[PDB]
């Protein structure tokens, strides 16, 4: 809530907006397109088959 | 028909985890493997299932022990004391 941007020729400030709901967690797994919040054990510690 | 000894079938080695007098056994087969086991009791409470999809399974181990068979791969055996101090 201090940005403007002048393109066009109106200055807008918008924000900071009070829903901070991130749909993402935390820890997320990504793969290609589809995104999954997943609780990825670790580096250096995934269980084998897991 | 003759008493041969296929070339024949194993199933992938199974994953040990400690627990107080249990096993956690995180296990992925190939094939559909029936497991199972005898807790050495007089009491046998034995099991028995066909496991194709992995699955973490369990097993109250006694005190005298349990033995373990995944599959055709030889059978294993446990001693589970304490482990709750």
């Amino acid at each position: 809530g201090e940005t403007p941007a002048k393109i066009g020729d109106a200055k807008l400030i918008i924000g900071p907006l009070s829903s901070a709901w991130s749909p993402f967690d935390n820890k997320v797994v990504v793969y290609g397109h589809e995104v999954y919040n997943y609780d990825f054990p670790e580096y250096g510690t995934g269980k084998a088959g897991s | 028909p003759v008493k041969a000894k296929c070339i024949a079938t194993l199933a992938p080695e199974p994953l040990v985890e400690h627990k107080h007098r249990t096993l956690i056994l995180h296990l992925h087969p190939d094939h559909p493997t029936l497991l199972t086991t005898r807790s050495l009791g007089s009491d046998a409470n034995p099991t028995r299932q066909w496991i194709e999809r992995p699955t973490t399974v369990n097993f109250t181990v006694t005190g005298e022990g349990l033995e373990y068979t995944w599959g055709n791969h030889p059978p294993k055996r446990v001693w589970a004391q304490e482990s709750g101090e």
